């Protein structure tokens, strides 16, 4: 609220350690939602099949 | 798919009918000591056929089967990749 | 060999191989429990040939 910072409890409360990085089948992907754009805009990623 | 015994079916076809018994012959025996290959031979009446193995067992037990469906029949330049979704199985 | 807490042991055998080496592992196993129980169970007064 206004100019003042909070701590930021969502990140922390998630992140508790690292998601470990797996890789996914097209079976399982089949399923899977699609992806959405704001959520892989200004994140992290890794390849998992290089 | 050799299941079962064909140098004892082959036997049995040969004294069953009367037909003379399987003769076995070896010819050529080549190949460094630890990596001999044995060549047997099965002839019985006007057919011969032929039985590679890495011992002498083997290649009389593959002659024998081969002459065995003969005389039933007549009356990359890349190494493949692996993936890496390999785990460590517990013994 | 791996003597430390919490070492692993790795072994490398190829697919077709994965059953003669599993039985063969087992083998060993047995024979480890056999040499165990035989030197438990064995009682002898003499204790020497």
């Amino acid at each position: 609220a206004g100019e003042q910072k909070c701590f930021d409890w969502e990140l922390m409360t998630n992140f508790r350690r690292l998601p470990q990085s797996h890789g996914s089948n097209v079976q399982q992907r089949e399923q899977q939602p699609a992806p959405r754009p704001e959520d892989f805009e200004g994140k992290i990623v890794t390849q998992w099949y290089a | 798919k050799t299941v079962g015994n064909p140098i004892g079916w082959l036997q049995e076809m040969c004294m069953q009918r009367r037909w003379p018994p399987p003769s076995y012959e070896t010819e050529t025996e080549v190949g460094l000591p630890h990596e001999r290959l044995f060549t047997i031979a099965c002839s019985i009446l006007n057919y011969r056929e032929m039985g590679k193995g890495k011992s002498k067992k083997i290649a009389k037990r593959l002659a024998a089967h081969r002459m065995w469906m003969r005389l039933q029949e007549t009356p990359i330049d890349r190494y493949e990749q692996v993936s890496k979704d390999f785990e460590f199985i517990k013994i | 060999r791996a003597r430390t807490t919490e070492a692993k042991f790795v072994l490398f055998t190829a697919d077709k191989e994965r059953e003669k080496t599993i039985q063969q592992i087992y083998q060993y196993r047995k024979a480890h429990n056999d040499i165990a129980e035989y030197l438990k169970d064995r009682v002898l007064e003499k204790t020497e040939p």
